[PDB]
């Protein structure tokens, strides 16, 4: 499934992994709430967890965050945000 | 198409430095978050602190003499404790820091436990 | 000619390293200074060349060092220059590789 | 009880690597001996007590998640441990002769 | 006592005092941070 | 129960440490003074975490307007100041010992 | 404030075969070590250290594209009239009446 | 613009370099001729591994400094003249009881 | 008011309501209003808090107790949780 | 500038000096390590070695000290600990 990802400050292998995980999350779940929950659980289980995930259609978000720990991208009309905050 | 003019630019900046770190400036009037004035594009790669200072450093000589003074005070207090009349004669004792010249500190920083919550955005 | 080039870089090294002693609190000052100076020189060049410069600063306690470098370029137009600097207190090494653009 | 997979690393040291490793497993032993609800003060107390038992003189310990240190340290005695969410610093103080 | 000269200290964190002021019948309860060591006459002055 | 337990225990503990020492004291309480002062020290690092929940207890009590006698509320504020006088007492006793 | 050297090339020039050549390196021997400088030096009696365990933080912002909003007005009380005629005043509708 | 399927990626080269350096430089002793020889071997082997992983339209340069450590400071820095979108670089330093070695791997794209 | 999610004291519910209303009154840009909320709310009660503005979205966050709030005014939605 | 200090084994002139030096350190410097460096260097220069400082937002201590030369306090969300030992 096609996606547009140009907002990141963080390594490309892990952005690829996050984008892939979001792909299977969208495939399994149709509710954005459960999509965010699944992305959070998988990504927190596999890397060091104080992560945070936001799904939206039109909203406003921005955060102070750990360096090299921030990601924001799109699936067509939906937007996804993932940042470290602890 | 093949006759198009294409320009390329070469640079000395660091793409590893692609985020601007902040610090909380704790001014009484500010309470702010503030970016650093500049993050040098000159990359830093490897570092060792170093552990060598030549013997002729005045600070090193002073601290070395301080170490001889410390050990001399150590035997001074040792024989003063062994012969109690020397303490009356004027030899110091507290330099030998015993269990009654020492004590242990220990403290905790209070914090509060984290929890997990969810919200839902109802349609208009 | 790289003779003139090593001339100005040697002048640069002696003038920014001929009047101090090793001090860990403030070596980064000369680091940034020589970075800016040689960057300004390379900018003044405007040659169709790609530049790779490595500068290293060492504390002199009798430590040995070697200057092995390897080339994988065409020597017809590309080139290498290396300049050391030493005193009784410290050491510095600069190596520059310039490659003519394709 | 078998030890679970703990993310363990040691990156800051001027001491001997063997001593750093030894500090690592004694920290692991202290953590294992501690009950379920760990408390950083108790971590520090038991770690320093064990260090004083196995080594002469006086050491000092700080352990937490957000701090920053500046101390006068004895040579080759200065250790930071990374155990999951644990930032652990131990250092040394010069003793007198007895 | 010196805090008669140091009223601004209680002004800085004047909490239990305006608790007292809010309380009714204000001579049957005295604010306890060592101002309990005050006699009846000085209590009369501060109540005035 | 929790309140008056801790308050009275501190009360008799302060009373028993308030004992005086005149000139040229004998050789009997040397063990006792060390242990008492070290007990004060050892609890000092932990008291504030047990002062933490006691205030919220009475907060939750008053927040649904339960009838409480006024003097007890006066006590719990004073316990914050009551521990203060022991610290300076502890240090002067330490200096004189 | 950065190096901004720019060079120009043609589109057809990017299709050239990449050039690679086999080469070897070189080395110069110098600066033999000596124990005497170490003898003049000495190791550091108790040292100073700075240790930080505050993880690095930064600030960021994420937007979404917005639907732009503007404003316009309308009214009608003069009825439907041809586009070339303005019913604001009288003589134009009069000459249109002679036409019709 | 260069194709992504052959773009330079250091996230796999750097672990390989670290593992190989710690495997072969674990317990070396001091003698100038054999540091020279092992440094030449470092250069050759690193470029053999790189040309085995087979970059296309990329030039890779490896630069290596060697020194003897006794508890003394050193300031390591580098710079190039290059473009942020294509070219890349990374570092690795090993320190042992006898010596310290610094290797720089620099990758450039051919237009 | 339409306030159904809270881990706040009553005063914090209050001043959150006033700061959100005043930000909405001044500005219409999401960055501008969320900027006012985050920086001012940090000004008064210390790092590190975070707020989210949006008309429809999904989010799942982590916080300590008495450090979370969720509320509405018309067609804007506000999260406010502490982290760090 | 509102500090609630509940830990001290050191006299009041030195505790006022410590409060003042902490204030001017916060006024001059920006990073916690720089603040700690300034405080520690100030006490070591002005009342002789050896002193030690720790600054933190979350930490636990257990350290042997020397008499009448100890202080610890909470300032907002930060904690400061000073002790002479040597």
């Amino acid at each position: 499934r096609k996606a547009i990802i140009k907002n990141a400050d963080m390594p490309e292998d892990m952005q690829s992994d996050a984008v892939e995980v979001a792909l299977q999350a969208l495939e399994k779940f149709n509710i954005e709430k459960d999509i965010a929950a699944y992305i959070k659980k998988e990504f927190d289980k596999k890397y060091q967890p104080t992560w945070h995930c936001i799904v939206g259609r039109n909203f406003g978000s921005y955060v102070t965050h750990e360096t090299h720990s921030f990601l924001y991208f799109y699936f067509g009309q939906v937007a996804i945000l993932l940042f470290k905050s602890g | 198409d093949r006759d198009a003019v294409i320009e390329r630019i070469l640079k000395a900046t660091d793409p590893v430095v692609m985020s601007t770190p902040v610090y909380f400036d704790y001014r009484k009037d500010a309470r702010t978050y503030r970016f650093f004035p500049s993050v040098g594009q000159t990359a830093r790669h490897f570092s060792v602190d170093g552990g060598s200072v030549l013997k002729d450093d005045p600070e090193a000589i002073q601290q070395r003499e301080d170490r001889q003074r410390r050990e001399h005070d150590t035997e001074l207090a040792a024989r003063a404790e062994l012969n109690p009349d020397l303490v009356d004669k004027g030899v110091s004792t507290s330099i030998l820091k015993n269990q009654f010249n020492y004590s242990d500190r220990g403290s905790q920083t209070m914090n509060n436990a984290m929890v997990e919550r969810c919200v839902l955005t109802d349609p208009p | 000619n790289s003779d003139v080039i090593q001339e100005e870089v040697a002048t640069l090294l002696r003038m920014k390293f001929g009047q101090e002693v090793w001090n860990p609190r403030k070596v980064d000052s000369w680091v940034d200074d020589v970075v800016d100076s040689v960057l300004k020189n390379l900018t003044d060049l405007k040659k169709p060349f790609k530049f790779v410069v490595s500068c290293v600063i060492m504390q002199r306690t009798g430590a040995a060092i070697s200057t092995g470098f390897i080339s994988l370029w065409d020597n017809t137009f590309d080139g290498v220059v290396h300049v050391p600097y030493e005193n009784e207190t410290l050491h510095c090494f600069v190596t520059v590789f310039f490659v003519k653009l394709d | 009880k078998e030890r679970p997979v703990r993310l363990t690393s040691i990156v800051r040291h001027d001491c001997s690597k063997s001593f750093a490793n030894d500090v690592l497993e004694m920290a692991n032993v202290v953590l294992d001996n501690l009950p379920a609800d760990r408390m950083y003060k108790d971590v520090a107390t038991l770690l320093k007590r064990q260090l004083d038992e196995t080594q002469k003189g006086t050491w000092h310990v700080i352990a937490g998640s957000h701090f920053g240190a500046n101390v006068t340290n004895d040579a080759e005695t200065m250790v930071n441990l990374k155990i999951d969410d644990m930032y652990v610093l131990v250092f040394r103080s010069g003793p007198p002769d007895r | 006592v010196p805090p008669f000269n140091l009223l601004p200290g209680d002004v800085t964190e004047n909490n239990r005092w305006r608790q007292w002021a809010e309380t009714e019948k204000p001579e049957e309860e005295k604010m306890p941070s060592e101002w309990k060591n005050l006699t009846q006459f000085q209590r009369l002055l501060v109540l005035r | 129960l929790e309140l008056d337990s801790l308050t009275h225990k501190m009360d008799e503990e302060a009373h028993q440490l308030s004992l005086p020492i005149p000139d040229q004291e004998k050789l009997e309480d040397l063990r006792v003074l060390m242990n008492t002062l070290q007990d004060i020290r050892d609890r000092e690092s932990l008291v504030e975490f047990q002062f933490y929940p006691v205030q919220q207890a009475y907060a939750l009590l008053q927040r649904f307007n339960v009838p409480i006698f006024k003097e007890e509320i006066d006590r719990v504020e004073d316990i914050r100041f009551k521990w203060r006088k022991l610290h300076a007492l502890a240090e002067r006793r330490s200096d004189e010992i | 404030t950065d190096v901004t050297y720019s060079y120009s090339r043609l589109r057809k020039e990017f299709g050239r075969m990449p050039e690679f050549q086999a080469n070897e390196g070189e080395i110069l021997v110098d600066i033999a070590p000596n124990r005497s400088l170490k003898n003049h030096y000495t190791q550091l009696d108790p040292c100073e250290t700075v240790i930080q365990n505050v993880p690095s933080l930064s600030e960021s912002g994420t937007n979404t594209e917005r639907i732009q909003l503007r404003h316009h007005a309308q009214s009608h009380s003069e009825g439907g009239w041809p586009h070339g005629v303005d019913p604001t005043e009288f003589e134009e509708k009069m000459k249109y009446c002679r036409k019709v | 613009r260069p194709d992504h399927k052959r773009k330079f990626r250091p996230n796999d080269i750097r672990p390989v370099v670290r593992s190989l350096l710690e495997s072969r430089l674990e317990n070396e002793v001091y003698k100038a001729d054999e540091m020279q020889s092992i440094s030449k071997e470092i250069a050759d082997g690193v470029r053999d591994r790189i040309r085995s992983m087979e970059l296309e339209r990329y030039k890779i340069m490896v630069h290596c400094m060697i020194g003897e450590q006794r508890g003394q400071g050193l300031r390591a820095g580098c710079k190039m003249f290059w473009d942020s979108d294509t070219d890349d670089y990374f570092e690795e330093v090993y320190v042992t009881q006898h010596l310290f070695a610094v290797v720089t791997v620099f990758g450039l794209y051919q237009y």
